């Protein structure tokens, strides 16, 4: 059963969580090819593992930038959690290591690019197309939450499309293992649940609110709350007054009203029946949850095959200092 | 249209996380 599968999933996770993989490669083992994406601490590059010819995506984090942004514990969470998880729609952490200047996380290379890129270019996804992706996120969150993990940064920028058109979730920078509630103000403005904005303390329900935002954005082509400045976005979120495009199906609107619910005792994913309120919802009536997990469903879109599915970014030399930086802070990495 | 308002907005590119 699902409860049985998850219980076993947890046994596997806890072993790796209690005894994390560390120092499993070195920089010179990889040929660096091209930047695939960037972020506050650094960049992610396509690399080739010299000994095997395998391609990977190497995330490079400048330790000093991490410290300046007060993200040490978050970065330790990111690596400890990612090395411990295992799910079909989660990007794999293949190796990790550090040097005097940087932290490195060598992850699975996902060649189809960011959902963000395709969504912006095409404008919006059909409901069946959006549903296909949404189903994968639902299953992924079911898995993560069962391990007491909150993800906290769902958005199209963080969802990569693989060669078969399935999603791979990336960027565990705000992922956290927590029983009960937590308080950090983190995420992306458009995707924040009201309780985060209002400093109320919050739990895994914030991921379900975020799913509502994602589904809305996939199906509309724009998110339910936007404005040129984050402050104005926050004002719209806390009002929770959502308007739906006229092309939204009745079922879709109903699901979204239950996900984008300000009231925590009414928000789908967070009720007595948990994730099953979502899985059994009418909008997902056509969804075969087992077939999705087994990747037996034909994707509504497979990317054209090479890095042309990613934007070009400015490159910079990866300079390593002759002095160790922030050693104590990142001891466990 | 809301779509037009979005496309003319400053929030159509990659969105930074809040740190
Ligand atoms: C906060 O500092 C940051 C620094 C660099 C990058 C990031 C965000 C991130 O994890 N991108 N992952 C891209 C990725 C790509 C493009 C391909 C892939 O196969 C796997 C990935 O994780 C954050």
């Amino acid at each position: 059963s699902v409860k049985e599968f998850l219980a076993k999933a947890k046994e596997d996770f806890l072993k790796k969580w209690e005894s994390p993989a560390q120092n499993t490669a070195h920089l010179d083992q990889f040929e660096r090819i091209k930047t695939l994406g960037t972020g506050s601490f650094g960049r992610v590059m396509l690399v080739k593992h010299k000994e095997t010819g395998n391609h990977y995506a190497m995330k490079i984090l400048d330790k000093q930038k991490v410290v300046k942004l007060k993200q040490i514990e978050h970065t330790l969470n990111e690596k400890r959690i990612l090395q411990a998880v295992n799910f079909p729609f989660l990007v794999k952490l293949e190796f990790s290591f550090k040097d005097n200047s940087n932290l490195y996380m060598v992850m699975e290379y996902v060649p189809g690019g960011e959902m963000f890129s395709h969504l912006r270019r095409i404008g919006r996804f059909s409901e069946p197309h959006a549903r296909f992706y949404a189903a994968q996120i639902v299953l992924t969150f079911e898995y993560l939450h069962s391990l007491d993990l909150i993800y906290r940064d769902l958005k199209p920028e963080n969802l990569l499309i693989d060669q078969q058109g399935y999603i791979q979730v990336t960027d565990f920078g705000f992922a956290k293992r927590v029983k009960g509630r937590t308080w950090t103000l983190c995420g992306t403005p458009e995707y924040l649940a009201p309780e985060i904005i209002l400093s109320k303390g919050y739990n895994k329900a914030v991921d379900w609110w975020a799913l509502g935002v994602l589904i809305y954005e996939m199906a509309a082509g724009y998110p339910p709350f936007f404005a040129d400045q984050p402050i104005q976005i926050y004002e719209k979120i806390v009002s929770g007054k959502v308007r739906f495009p006229s092309h939204f199906s009745s079922d879709l609107k109903d699901l979204l009203r239950n996900l984008l619910q300000v009231d925590l005792t009414k928000r789908f994913g967070n009720l007595k029946n948990g994730v099953n309120d979502i899985k059994n919802h009418k909008w997902f009536a056509t969804t075969d949850w087992i077939a999705i997990y087994q990747r037996k469903v034909e994707a509504p879109f497979i990317p054209k095959f090479d890095t042309s599915n990613f934007d070009d970014y400015e490159e910079e030399e990866i300079r390593v200092s002759i002095n160790e930086k922030c050693g104590k802070e990142f001891s466990e990495f | 249209t809301t779509y037009a308002d979005f496309i003319a907005s400053g929030r159509t590119g990659r969105r930074n996380a809040i740190h």
